[PDB]
């Protein structure tokens, strides 16, 4: 309803940025790399994940996975407090392939994918494979329960999947969490890709360049497409799981994402990590087929090494990339926040930027000094009857010692141009 | 900062037998970039492979070597960054760490018909072969 | 719905000389915050009066201008949303209809000793007035 | 950012008769890329003179105009970043402002020969002018 | 003592502060206040810019402020600017340049006047008058004309301006630095004719070098770094010198700088030909005026054009920032100054303090994207610790009016702390 901040092209914002040591653990080990955290907030409550990992910091290589639940609350600061309620490591964090948070009616729930096989999207199936939830609130100790995935129903001939990305949503008794699905025929068209007018490669034609480009880079016979799971249930009970495929309408390789709720509506983020390097995210407007209403941003990108650095538009067989969320602020004037990487190849320089879909209205570096940082989350809230938001990085500012992810807490400027 | 390697046949630092070997410390910056159209109108098409020492022996790299990048387009300034830090964005995570080695190298055939050659190429033909003991 | 405008000495869309211009078609929603506690603990004091342009323009109301709301509470934020249809749930009827004028200002001083003061204040000092033209 | 400007007889957006026009705003990029050894190998040489609208017209230059950039290495992509805003690191200061009009043009024949030529050259052949009204 | 970071660390703490009622702040959108200058010594400054309309070009000023304060201690454990006396010069619409000189605790300016803003392109120094402007916190200003006609010069010199960021108190001598004007090759160039670069085509090296060195307005004119020393029995019998400066490692003529610092006088010469890095020295003999040129590969400036950041090779190229060094440290070679982190625009300065070989640490002022034409450092003991103040030519506002800043911050007693 009420919206009140700088919606304009400005210098020198005030986000009256304030870190949150508090709430992440730190570990006495310099040696253990804390990587890929995740934090979902839903009706005052979060859900905070993250993976711990001796001497690597590869998401599956991790020996550890904490899972945290807690709440918003003011402590009169006139901002918004992480206060930490429960903390659990995950019963089988050793084979945890992947995990995605979900704030559901004031409690935490975690869907994660276990395996025995760390390459299993390379070389194997998800009958092989097994899918839990743990689910858990204040206090309350964790219960995990397994996913039956022999009574699951796709919507294509889905060989494999992973729950990849930075959250997903409740909506009534269905929870709807991003994933990405491993399938080895090519069932795919390319009309948006094969419009573009660019540079022909000598080598290969546009449309074999648009077709190898969804194909998994470690299996050159598989292809990865992203798309959600849809689980219904009765209280844990009777349980009614569906998969459903990503439109084809702007195919992107299947890369993490993002669902939220945010503004009565439900934003999808897909993390650009082939050819395609600005912002891939959208509103749904259907279920099946899964359509999210493409943005058409033309200055959000992201940094990468390779033929596809960061405001790359031309299609090319590219893979690598940093997953980048952003959250929306006002719907009518189609302004959004993100935390994105201010390099056109290393992941560094992290700067929350609110923008347009054409252009960028405000932005601050995170840090002065120059900092690495591999992945950003963001998520915004009304407090106060004013929005506020939360940011997760992956930094990497101690090189050599230990790694911890970092969460700040700023607010939208509410005039244009205080500093 | 670090002096970028410019990536063709043409190119002095690699050594006829010891390659070219750096030795960086953590948070240096360095490029690499791939050749410009030549003068002479000689078109250099590589492919580089982030590898292990052992296969770097062989100069063979199996489908598990990810390709870091390739050198497509002839006027085009294509480029690679490079810093070593420990987070990077590409796939498969690829830390950096410090007293590591890590070892790059292209097994393609001068040109593009032999772009995607993996079993031998300029690996040991030329031995442009890039070494990064980090440290020391 | 419209852009929503908060109501403090603070805000830029009040023109040093024409004040805060709004031209919104029938049926809009249209929402008039007064300020949260600030930051710098600064309260914020106002009563706001549905006026004529006569009088806005002179900044002083007599006893009939209606008391449209009052910005007591500093903590709470009191708000207050508009829409521009002919009924109303206000006393004094307050039609809206189309291709009319509506002046809204505070004769208020700053804090709560003038919150009453009705001869000057804030319509005149910093001329935070809202002028709506339908 | 603004889509850099290739320096080359061989662009379409020289227009023919209105040379290039482009309407940037404060606070934004612009590179003016001088071209790198073109494939045919036609070696192009300039030299650009930063100019006032009454001798971009006449397309002559006296010893004041200040030789803004010069396209000297073939080989080497040689290139120029603008950015609009009022204090710039060149000699004569060379405010930008805003609302104002900033044309740039070449005198020099295409080739090394005539590099200095500044009388003619080809502001009126080819109308290779790039002339920028900020604002509007 | 010298108990302080150095060593290459990340997250230096600065305590890094801003300092906004020294520099006047006027009415006028309009005026552009531009090329600031501050100098220190003994506990005392001298500040001066320019105020032009609608145009931020030094001699296309209609006013020249020339402030002179001091350094107080408002037990706030860090050097504050104290503004004591204020005055406009006399023939600000006439400057061509001025210098800053703070001697024996009071202010001392030295500018060149001309009717002709175009005089070092075509007329010669006869044609124009040269100034010294003396003032404190007490006595009113007062200007004497220099008499350039009992000057003494060690070469045939036709036109010369005082150009630089700062001079020097030695005794009864002053020492300002100065660019002049000569209309011969009398030079030689070992150094720039040494580079192993690719050799353009249509001139060789001992040409390029040669031509390097001309005015980019007067292919027959030649631009060429020196001092002036002026000696007087107390503003009586003034006795002027001006020497070259020395032909080992010669850049086209720019503003430079004179410092007392450490027991040494410091020379500092912006670099705006085609040796990017930094040209500066602690001075060994005074004729010829010979600074002992360092080797720095870590410091540059951002340009336009042929000659940015980190350019070596001998190039036809004119252009660059004034960017100010201060040092630390003797013994470790250590040195701090506000330099510019781009390669051809002029923006986003970081305080930068570097050895001769690496960059030890450094820290961006602003969070945002910043312009920055021109930086001045100078560093003090202060309660027997080192502070620094700068002084940055910024247009932070594009659109409105322009306003340099003054920073204040101190050496990192420790490293890595944040
Ligand atoms: C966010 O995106 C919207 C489009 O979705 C942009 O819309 C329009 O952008 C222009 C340019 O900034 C705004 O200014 C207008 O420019 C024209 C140029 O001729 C000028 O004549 C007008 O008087 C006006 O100044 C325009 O107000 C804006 N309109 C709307 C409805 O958004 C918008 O610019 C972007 N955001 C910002 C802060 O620019
Ligand atoms: C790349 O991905 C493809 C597609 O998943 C892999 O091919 C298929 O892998 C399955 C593994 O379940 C093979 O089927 C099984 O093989 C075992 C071997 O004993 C057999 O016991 C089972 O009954 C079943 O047949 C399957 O044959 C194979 N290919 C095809 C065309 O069906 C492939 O292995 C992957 N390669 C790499 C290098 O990752
Ligand atoms: C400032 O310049 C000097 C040279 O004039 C640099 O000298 C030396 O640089 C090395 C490399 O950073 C320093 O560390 C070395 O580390 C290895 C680690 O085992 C050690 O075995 C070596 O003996 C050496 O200590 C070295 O300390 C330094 N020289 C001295 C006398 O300390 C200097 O590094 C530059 N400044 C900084 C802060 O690096
Ligand atoms: C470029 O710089 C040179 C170096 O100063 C300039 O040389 C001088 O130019 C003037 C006129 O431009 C010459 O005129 C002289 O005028 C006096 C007064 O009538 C007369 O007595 C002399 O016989 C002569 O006619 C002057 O000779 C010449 N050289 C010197 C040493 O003064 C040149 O003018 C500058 N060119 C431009 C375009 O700026
Ligand atoms: C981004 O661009 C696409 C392509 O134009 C938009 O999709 C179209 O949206 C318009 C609405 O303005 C519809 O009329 C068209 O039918 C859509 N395209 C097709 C092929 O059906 C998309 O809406 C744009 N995103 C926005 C506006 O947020
Ligand atoms: C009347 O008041 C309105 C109030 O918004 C003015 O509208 C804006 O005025 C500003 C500055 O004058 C412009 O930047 C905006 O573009 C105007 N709004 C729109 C939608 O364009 C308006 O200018 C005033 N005067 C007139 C003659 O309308
Ligand atoms: C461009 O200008 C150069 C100027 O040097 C021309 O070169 C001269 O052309 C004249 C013809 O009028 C010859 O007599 C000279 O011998 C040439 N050289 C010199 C040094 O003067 C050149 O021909 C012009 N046209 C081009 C380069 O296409
Ligand atoms: C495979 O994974 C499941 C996960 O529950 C585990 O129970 C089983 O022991 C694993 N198989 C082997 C051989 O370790
Ligand atoms: C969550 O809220 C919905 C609201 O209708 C309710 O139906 C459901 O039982 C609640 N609990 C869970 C676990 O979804
Ligand atoms: C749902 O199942 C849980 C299982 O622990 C049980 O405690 C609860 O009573 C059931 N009903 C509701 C409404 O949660
Ligand atoms: C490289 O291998 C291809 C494979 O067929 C071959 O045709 C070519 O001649 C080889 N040499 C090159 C491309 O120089
Ligand atoms: C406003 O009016 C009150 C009425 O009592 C008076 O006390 C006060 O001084 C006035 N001015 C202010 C609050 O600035
Ligand atoms: C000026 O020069 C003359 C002769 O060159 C000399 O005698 C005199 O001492 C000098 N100084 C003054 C102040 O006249
Ligand atoms: C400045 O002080 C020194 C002290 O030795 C003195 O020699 C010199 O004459 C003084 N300058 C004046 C008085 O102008
Ligand atoms: C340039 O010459 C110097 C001295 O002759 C020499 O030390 C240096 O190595 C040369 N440069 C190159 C690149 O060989
Ligand atoms: C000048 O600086 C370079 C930079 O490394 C160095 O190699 C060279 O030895 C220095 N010259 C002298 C005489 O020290």
């Amino acid at each position: 309803t009420g919206k009140i901040f700088c919606k304009s092209v400005s210098k020198d914002p005030d986000f009256r940025l304030k870190q949150i040591d508090y709430v992440i653990p730190v570990q006495q080990d310099r040696s253990i790399c804390m990587n890929n955290p995740l934090l979902d907030i839903s009706d005052g409550f979060f859900t905070y994940i993250h993976y711990e990992g001796i001497n690597s910091c590869k998401k599956s290589d991790s020996f550890k996975v904490l899972l945290s639940h807690g709440e918003i609350v003011d402590r009169g600061d006139y901002r918004p407090s992480l206060y930490l309620l429960s903390s659990h490591y995950h019963p089988y964090s050793m084979q945890v392939i992947n995990c995605v948070p979900v704030t559901c009616n004031q409690s935490s729930f975690v869907f994660c994918h276990i395996s025995n096989n760390t390459k299993t999207l390379d070389n194997s199936d998800y009958s092989s494979d097994e899918y839990y939830i743990t689910y858990f609130n204040g206090i309350d100790r964790p219960k995990t329960k397994k996913i039956p995935i022999n009574n699951m129903t796709a919507d294509n001939r889905y060989i494999h999947f992973t729950f990849s990305g930075g959250g997903g949503v409740c909506l009534g008794e269905e929870f709807i969490i991003p994933v990405t699905t491993v399938i080895n025929t090519d069932v795919f068209t390319h009309d948006y890709c094969e419009s573009f007018n660019c540079s022909v490669q000598t080598g290969k034609s546009l449309k074999e360049i648009c077709s190898e480009s969804l194909r998994s880079p470690t299996n050159s016979s598989r292809y990865n497409l992203n798309g959600i799971m849809i689980i219904s249930q009765n209280n844990m009970t009777d349980f009614k799981i569906q998969l459903n495929g990503i439109t084809y309408n702007k195919l992107s390789f299947g890369s993490p994402g993002r669902l939220s709720k945010t503004l009565g509506q439900v934003l999808y983020y897909q993390s650009s990590m082939s050819w395609d390097t600005y912002l891939k995210a959208g509103f749904v407007e259907k279920w099946k087929p899964f359509t999210p209403n493409w943005m058409n941003n033309t200055v959000i990108s992201r940094p990468n090494q390779g033929n596809c650095p960061r405001y790359h538009k031309c299609p090319e067989i590219c893979y690598g990339g940093t997953y980048n969320d952003i959250a929306p602020l006002d719907l009518g004037k189609d302004m959004y926040v993100s935390v994105i990487l201010d390099s056109d190849q290393l992941a560094e320089n992290p700067e929350i930027t609110v923008f347009n879909s054409t252009t960028i209205l405000y932005k601050e570096r995170v840090s002065k000094d120059e900092l690495n940082t591999r992945s950003t989350t963001t998520s915004c809230f009304l407090f106060l009857d004013e929005p506020w938001c939360i940011s997760v990085l992956e930094t990497n500012r101690f090189n050599g010692k230990s790694i911890r992810p970092e969460i700040y807490s700023y607010k939208i400027p509410k005039y244009c141009g205080t500093k | 900062n670090l002096e970028p390697v410019s990536w063709s046949s043409l190119n002095p630092k690699f050594l006829s037998g010891k390659g070219l070997v750096i030795y960086p410390k953590i948070g240096d910056k360095l490029d690499i970039i791939c050749p410009r159209a030549e003068a002479g109108r000689p078109y250099e098409y590589y492919k580089l492979y982030l590898v292990r020492p052992e296969q770097a022996a062989a100069c063979s790299t199996v489908l598990d070597p990810n390709v870091l990048v390739t050198c497509n387009r002839p006027e085009q300034e294509i480029r690679f960054t490079i810093k070593f830090q420990e987070f990077s964005p590409n796939y498969m995570g690829l830390e950096f760490k410090k007293h590591h080695d890590y070892y790059i190298t292209s097994t393609s055939n001068g040109s593009l018909e032999g772009l995607e050659n993996r079993e031998g190429g300029v690996c040991r033909t030329r031995t442009m072969k890039i070494i990064m003991k980090v440290g020391q």
